[PDB]
RNA sequence: UUCAAAUGAGAACUUUGAAGACUGAAGUGGGGAAAGGUUCCACGUCAACAGCAGUUGGACGUGGGUUAGUCGAUCCUAAGA
RNA sequence: AUAUGGAUUCUUCACGGUAACGUAACUGAAUGUGGAGACGUCGGCGCGAGCCCUGGGAGGAGUUAUCUUUUCUUCUUAACAGCUUAUCACCCCGGAAUUGGUUUAUCCGGAGAUGGGGUCUUAUGGCUGGAAGAGGCCAGCACCUUUGCUGGCUCCGGUGCGCUUGUGACGGCCCGUGAAAAUCCACAGGAAGGAAUAGUUUUCAUGCCAGGUCGUACUGAUAACCGCAGCAGGUCUCCAAGGUGAACAGCCUCUAGUUGAUAGAAUAAUGUAGAUAAGGGAAGUCGGCAAAAUAGAUCCGUAACUUCGGGAUAAGGAUUGGCUCUAAGGGUCGAUCAACUUAGAACUGGUACGGACAAGGGGAAUCUGACUGUCUAAUUAAAACAUAGCAUUGCGAUGGUCAGAAAGUGAUGUUGACGCAAU
């Protein structure tokens, strides 16, 4: 997950299983103040859900992972 | 995916207000009985299609390359 | 039309183990046109000058007998496993060791 | 199979998750008898039967 | 070590099966620090994974036994198995016959040297069998304007 | 099936190289439906299991991995319910 | 969601072509009609694609005592877009027996042939854009290294009862004539709305925004499924190279994949599996059980009987290699180019030649069932069942046969005696 943010400008987070695209990409904007460019799910084997979420390419995904605090 | 081959309708499409990238490329080909020459492409990036324009005469090429709006990104090779 | 093929055997010969008189002489006599040996009857004609053998030819000849017959000659004098036969640019070739 | 409804991944997930040895730092509590898992399954030997 | 991750690592990479994948014998220590495909495409770049050749399937006696044949060998009765039809089936001749002593009788009706009238005829004697081959229509041709 | 090297306390059985062979395109090749459910991949590791062996494994321990407006489901109706 | 450009209107809702019809566009409500979705199987023929085979040339590799201008290998082009490309069908001119045209296959024409000139469907192919900047094959340089840098070439043809598959026009067959719906379009119709200082067209072009939810790893089987198991069993389907040959047969090879099944030593008896035998030839045995013999192809020859279709590969004979030649059978325009088919003749050998592989024993009669077909999964495949044919029985719907505890309930019946039901 960490390689493909500073190579592919995107976000890996755990989401709610009851979230869908459109809920994902308003709470990433409301949390972070970035801009998302297209957000991908899938159900992991182990019950939970993970989003890949690409942020525009006016943003740089490792300094937002930086000030998160990973 | 789409080819012009009107100079006139060139233009246009380079100040269509939704243009802002193009490439020009040279190929070193053969003619039809005859030694090597240049040729060139001038491809648009529009919204929804790619314009290519080729043609074949190096004097008018270069002629094309200056009438180009400045505006314009333009990517060589 | 006539093609011209040109060796470069500057590399081998420096060192003094090839010698390019010879390999000149044995394109003569293994040169077949239009069947046997023999037949260069002012169709292949081969000039060497000491570092540099041009074959020009008006029969069917390519690049690929070229080769044949000269790794047959570097065989013939166990060269094989020093001196290569390798295309520098289009039917302009070279012998590297 | 690849074609799976969501109920049956689910169950999967489930199954999945509860098949691992008892944690090593349990066995050490007061009045503690439980030595090793004896709900563990293997996916050649016992079949779940959805 | 164990070299089975890098040799598969090495057919993917290369393009080739596994038993076309060479692993040099002298170079196991540095070959078993190659996990990742970046690292087995350096070990390709200089030499220390090659790609084998392939095995010759030479078609030599293939094409000298083709040129036997055209000449006319290897095709006597202790030579077949199947029968005359099997072979070359009898409608298969039929229609190449046919087609050539219609192809004709057009040629010459369009040339003018026969008119419509024997063109008709004709074209219904050779559906009935009447030439045995394109030879034997000219000729018959010749004699029918000689008369 | 054979020779050698590497690893290891330990090698007829693990790895690499060499050799001899087979499947011979209705395959011992390359993909799937149903069914199974993590067996997939890496690292560590050999008490038990692989009716000999074992340093190997579909075993044991810890982690990683399945990304769709266009592929399917979803919609339609069939015998029927 | 919306704007601009274009088109159209003062003859308000476009023009051209004799016509088939053409186009960048070029109002259309209710209601109605039509099309698409939408369909069996077999046979040969035409065409396309991939594969196979092959020539020249530009690279790389192998062999080289001798021979081989040689053996192997690389030379690729997606969705999409523009122009163009068609058997069939149709239009105009014209008016046919001295009937013509025409398919491998016999069909078409005064209800308008042949012929000349046109229109259309775009399966499909060609050129160009996509696109060489990719991918592929090589050469020359740096170097623990994050590992790259610079160069060239990637071209032009042939062949076909080939293989696989798609498709087109046809033909054979039925007491069998071989789904439905969602959905999309066109037409008929003319309700309304509309121009002159102005409007409509989002079925013409360009531009703007969004496209949720769940599945997606891997095995797919002599180890990942089911059989108590890492069981020689069972379990649906797609892709398919070269040679031999009729062949998806057997046998050998390339690509790819495996080399897994406890081992070592020895070679008694008895076994299991595979084989050979002098002379005799079913004397063996309930019984020719088992085994042997026959076997491909070409030519010759073929009885009783028969429902005239068969019997039939009846029976019974001959030939088959290799090599060097000869004759005949074609395409395009005298010339030039390209396919394996058949027949024949010399020469040659330890008389061998479908040289391995592959591959019918036959005949004279009796019992019985007509035939193809079907059943006792795990001891019986039959003469048993079924079958077409034949005959009998019931019934005209307020009905026959049959179902249900009942019913404002059902099967035959989307049926009607050339039918349904029962033997
Ligand atoms: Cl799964
Ligand atoms: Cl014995
Ligand atoms: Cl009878
Ligand atoms: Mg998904
Ligand atoms: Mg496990
Ligand atoms: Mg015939
Ligand atoms: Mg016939
Ligand atoms: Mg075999
Ligand atoms: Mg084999
Ligand atoms: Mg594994
Ligand atoms: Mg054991
Ligand atoms: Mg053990
Ligand atoms: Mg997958
Ligand atoms: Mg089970
Ligand atoms: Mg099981
Ligand atoms: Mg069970
Ligand atoms: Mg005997
Ligand atoms: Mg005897
Ligand atoms: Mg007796
Ligand atoms: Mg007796
Ligand atoms: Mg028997
Ligand atoms: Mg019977
Ligand atoms: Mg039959
Ligand atoms: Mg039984
Ligand atoms: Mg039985
Ligand atoms: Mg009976
Ligand atoms: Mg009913």
């Amino acid at each position: 997950a960490m390689k493909k943010v500073e190579d592919g400008n995107i976000l890996v987070f755990q989401v709610s299983m009851k979230a869908n695209k459109y809920q994902i990409k308003k709470a990433v904007k409301e949390l972070y103040e970035v801009d998302v460019l297209k957000v991908n799910t899938l159900v992991r084997p182990n019950g939970t859900k993970k989003a890949y979420v690409r942020l525009t390419a006016d943003y740089d995904a490792l300094d937002i992972a930086n000030r998160i605090g990973y | 995916a789409r080819e012009i081959t009107d100079i006139k309708q060139f233009l246009e499409l380079t100040r269509r207000a939704d243009v802002k990238t193009a490439t020009v490329k040279i190929n070193k080909k053969l003619n039809k009985a005859g030694k090597p020459f240049r040729q060139t492409k001038f491809k648009v990036r529009g919204s929804s299609s790619l314009y290519t324009l080729v043609i074949n005469d190096a004097g008018k090429a270069k002629k094309l390359i200056q009438s180009l709006p400045p505006t314009l990104k333009v990517n060589r090779l | 039309i006539a093609k011209t093929f040109t060796v470069d055997v500057s590399s081998p010969t420096e060192n003094g183990v090839f010698d390019p008189a010879s390999y000149a002489k044995y394109l003569i006599d293994h040169i077949k046109v239009e069947g046997a040996v023999g037949n260069l009857g002012n169709a292949v004609t081969v000039t060497e000058d000491g570092t540099v053998v041009t074959v020009v030819s008006t029969a069917k000849f390519s690049g690929k007998y070229l080769k044949y017959l000269t790794k047959k000659y570097l065989k013939k004098n166990q060269l094989r496993d020093w001196i290569r036969f390798v295309s520098t640019k289009t039917n302009e070739y070279r012998l590297a060791f | 199979s690849s074609h799976k409804t969501f109920r049956i991944k689910r169950f999967l997930a489930k199954k999945q998750k509860q098949n691992r040895p008892i944690p090593q730092w349990i066995r050490m509590k007061t009045g503690n008898k439980i030595r090793y898992n004896s709900k563990r399954r293997h996916w050649r030997r016992t079949k779940l039967g959805l | 070590a164990n070299l089975r991750t890098q040799k598969r690592l090495a057919a993917s990479v290369v393009g080739v099966g596994k038993r076309k994948v060479w692993l040099d014998p002298n170079e196991t220590s540095e070959i078993a620090q190659a996990n990742s495909r970046n690292a087995i495409r350096k070990l390709v770049k200089n030499g220390t994974i090659v790609k084998k050749a392939v095995t010759v399937h030479s078609k030599s006696r293939t094409r000298a036994h083709a040129q036997s044949k055209r000449e006319g060998r290897h095709s006597g009765y202790g030579k077949r198995k199947g029968t005359r039809e099997a072979r070359l089936p009898s409608q298969v001749v039929w229609i190449r016959r046919l087609r050539v002593l219609r192809r004709l009788l057009a040629k010459y009706r369009d040339a003018g040297k026969i008119d419509k009238h024997l063109y008709h005829v004709l074209y219904k004697e050779s559906k009935g069998n009447a030439f045995k081959h394109k030879r034997a229509l000219v000729e018959h041709i010749i004699q029918a304007k000689a008369d």
